[PDB]
């Protein structure tokens, strides 16, 4: 669950 | 304030030497003393500012998540009673994350968005905006809760508006902004499907402009895309 | 001290969960209260006092040596001129690590060393006294720079001599002494000849006293043996 | 030079 990408 | 007799452009030559160094939380301080001189910034200030506080936010929230991981446990049946040191020091990292949160968002609203008329400054603050509100959304409790859940949203949802009327689908910042709202809606407001639904468009959109691009605009604006589809994998 | 109405063993429970979350700044601060209690330090917390306290100075030492670096590239013919910031933020980065340095020196002489009696406590106490003065000789510049290098050699040579007549040459502790002091000698004191000799010997008297061991404490032993035939392979 | 390593 938490485990998406944000921008960098 | 603590830079308040450093020259703007020393402080912004520092930042970029702490940058060099790894040394993020002088960074930020740089950075916040640049801001507070209260000129408007450039895009590669802009940068400054983001790259600085996104580092020292991250090491928070990693140390955060560790520590409310030990916690939960610590909360299962059978799990042997410990005292109130795991509770007290996951609040103290979370006090500090919040404070770091409240300074950056400070920033913004004195006076970094009202000065900002062009959509590419205007829109990277307010991802910044909800970005910050986001943070605060993963360690609140409530609803409380509720009122910093919405505050991310409309700062996402005005930086959206403008980056769709004023900037091409490839644009970073707007591919940016898309791919961390894809997240706010999958990790903090509970809609997986308007997650997965956003990141889909937006890279499609992205797809259907890329033959505009220069190589070197055709590399950045692939980049994110990249990201977007590794969400959308992970999410599917 | 701002961890004087903490209890000792919370402190402890503290710099343990900080270590997990890779909070060795938090690390450091606990374990630095935990001394100040005025009790002797078991193994264990020796062992944390350490850790964090090398991973503080060694993110200060490489972000020292990235600015110095720079600095010297700036001193070359050629060289744009660009102000005294780089000479200014080195020397905060600088003054700062000094000062991690003498708080450690600090708790060693008051009271660590002339409490601990046994080996392995005194060993591991006058060690890190030379670490840290080596660390100060790092970016000590005159003759200032001799009296610390005799202050690190001093407390090296004080530990090797108990650790020679008191434990076996395969000790962990031991060995990292004469690692540490072999790095004093060829990174220091321009010694190179007595760097390797310390290396090699340590290496072969410890090979020799392998046999004696369990397999645990045997790889504990080689683990850090691989270390100074490493260094060997650096300097031969 | 300065590459030799420490105790861990
Ligand atoms: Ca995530
Ligand atoms: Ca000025
Ligand atoms: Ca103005
Ligand atoms: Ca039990
Ligand atoms: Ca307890
Ligand atoms: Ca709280
Ligand atoms: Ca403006
Ligand atoms: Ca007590
Ligand atoms: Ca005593
Ligand atoms: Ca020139
Ligand atoms: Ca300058
Ligand atoms: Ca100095
Ligand atoms: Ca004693
Ligand atoms: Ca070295
Ligand atoms: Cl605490
Ligand atoms: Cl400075």
């Amino acid at each position: 669950d938490r485990s998406g990408y944000s921008s960098p | 304030g603590a830079m308040g007799s450093m020259e703007r452009a020393s402080l912004i030559q520092k930042a970029k030497l702490a940058e060099q160094a790894e040394r993020y939380e002088d960074m930020a301080a740089f950075m916040k003393g640049a801001v507070e001189k209260g000129e408007e910034l450039s895009c590669e200030e802009r940068n400054l500012l983001s790259v600085a506080y996104k580092n020292v936010v991250g090491g928070q929230r990693a140390a955060w998540r560790v520590l409310s991981s030990i916690e939960q446990k610590s909360n299962e049946e059978g799990s042997e009673e410990k005292g109130p040191e795991v509770r007290e020091y996951r609040e103290k990292v979370e006090t500090e994350l919040q404070g770091v949160c409240d300074t950056v968002l400070g920033l913004l609203d004195s006076h970094l968005i009202k000065e900002a008329g062009d959509a590419e400054s205007r829109v990277f603050y307010l991802k910044m905006k909800g970005d910050y509100y986001r943070y605060l959304a993963e360690v609140a409790t409530g609803d409380d809760k509720k009122r910093i859940i919405d505050s991310a949203r409309s700062a996402y949802q005005e930086a959206m508006d403008i980056s769709k009327k004023e900037m091409p689908p490839t644009n970073p910042i707007r591919l940016g902004l898309a791919l961390n709202f894809s997240v706010f809606h999958y990790e903090i407001a509970n809609s997986p499907e308007e997650a997965i639904s956003l990141a889909k468009t937006t890279f499609d959109e992205a797809m259907a402009d890329l033959h505009t691009l220069s190589e070197d605009s055709y590399k950045d604006s692939t980049l994110i895309m990249q990201l977007l589809r590794d969400n959308l994998t992970l999410w599917t």
